[PDB]
């Protein structure tokens, strides 16, 4: 549920 | 002032952009990308502004760091003396959708038969009923559930595509946008009332406009209300006039977003063009409707009224809520 997906 | 590049998702959608950037005289340009993960990837480089977005796809963005700017605002079901722009929004219900004369099915008996879903990564397509049905069967093995779906966004020889029909010319079978004659509320809806699927996972707003002759899209043209049930989650099933008491979830509405830095530009170029292309705006339906592209909701939602201002500049997930959030990040879990 954390960091940017890209 | 600068410009804003908005960006467009599919060719229809570019076709729309490309005649609203005409008639804003290039205020508005367009960018355009072959799936919404893609324009936001445009939009965290800077190469696009903004594009309205489903919850789903603004909890994406927003892990990503864009903003939410305005939201779209329908018709209110109550009074209000406020202007739209001012009006709270208020969510639209999910719902799950199947045919009255396909008699045995409730929510309970879903298992093995054939889905109907805006896209994955939609909310009322998509995060509501899987994340729904995942915790339900207490199993991450969400692509196995349904025998067969279309789920834009898929992989394409998957069963979650296996329903998906493509384009006129039968290319780009499952991708995520409008040129997939299943994609988006239409789409998911068309796959349920053509019988290609059992299911359709889509809105209540969704049934009402494609019904009784409100739609007069040659699919929907003809299809009556009173042949449709929605499924409540007790296993139950209503006519579509109840989705107040049987729905999945309520979603919050699509809005703009963009990044932190040009919100605040974005925000007036937005109140200006709607002043001009807008419901009951100075140039539409004359010039130009921003908030029409007969039924296929293109940039917008064809039921949009307006965009209305947000209430304490909330971040995406005060936006989206703390509820929709986990539920989004719990399902995220599984992939
Ligand atoms: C389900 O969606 C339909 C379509 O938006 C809603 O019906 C509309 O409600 C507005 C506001 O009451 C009316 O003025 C429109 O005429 C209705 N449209 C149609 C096509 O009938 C309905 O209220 C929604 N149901 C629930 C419980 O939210
Ligand atoms: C799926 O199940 C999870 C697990 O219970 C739900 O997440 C909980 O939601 C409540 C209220 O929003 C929280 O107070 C809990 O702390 C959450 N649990 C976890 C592990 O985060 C989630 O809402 C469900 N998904 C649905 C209903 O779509
Ligand atoms: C374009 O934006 C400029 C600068 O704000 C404004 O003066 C003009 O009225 C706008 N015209 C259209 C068609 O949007
Ligand atoms: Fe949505
Ligand atoms: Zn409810
Ligand atoms: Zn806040």
């Amino acid at each position: 549920l954390e960091a940017c997906a890209f | 002032y600068t410009r804003v590049v908005w960006c467009a998702v599919g060719p229809e959608e570019q076709k729309k952009c490309q005649q609203w950037s005409q008639q804003s005289g290039q205020n508005v340009t367009c960018a355009t990308a072959s799936t919404t993960d893609d324009c936001i990837v445009l939009v965290l480089k800077g190469e696009a502004d903004a594009l309205n977005l489903d919850g789903g796809y603004i909890y994406t963005a927003g892990k990503c760091g864009l903003v939410p700017v305005l939201a779209e605002n329908r018709k209110s079901s109550k009074h209000s003396s406020l202007d739209c722009v001012l009006r709270p929004t208020e969510g639209y219900l999910a719902v799950a959708v199947v045919k009255k004369a396909n008699e045995g099915l409730t929510w309970n008996s879903l298992k093995d038969k054939k889905s109907c879903h805006t896209a994955v990564d939609r909310t009322a397509g998509w995060n509501i009923p899987m994340g729904l049905i995942v915790n339900q069967t207490g199993s991450c093995a969400f692509d196995e559930f349904f025998s067969q779906s279309c789920a834009p966004g898929a992989d394409p020889k998957s069963r979650l595509c296996a329903l998906c029909a493509g384009d006129d010319q039968g290319l780009d079978k499952c991708v995520p946008n409008s040129k997939e004659k299943y994609y988006g509320y239409t789409g998911a809806f068309r796959c349920l009332a053509e019988d290609v699927g059992d299911v359709a996972f889509v809105k209540n707003d969704t049934v009402w406009e494609n019904t009784n002759g409100e739609s007069t899209a040659d699919w929907a043209k003809n299809l009556k209300r009173e042949d449709f049930r929605l499924l409540c989650l007790d296993g139950t099933r209503k006519p579509v006039t109840e989705a107040q008491s049987c729905h999945l979830a309520v979603a919050p509405n699509h809005a703009v977003v963009s990044r932190s830095d040009r919100a605040a530009h974005v925000e007036q170029v937005l109140l200006h063009q709607q002043a001009l292309f807008g419901k009951n705006g100075k140039n539409c339906p004359d010039k130009f409707c921003l908030f029409k592209s007969e039924t296929k909701n293109l940039l917008f939602n064809d039921n949009t009224e307006c965009l209305a201002k947000l209430g304490g500049r909330p971040t995406y997930e005060e936006y989206l809520g703390t509820e929709y959030v986990t539920a989004i990040a719990n399902l995220k879990k599984c992939s």
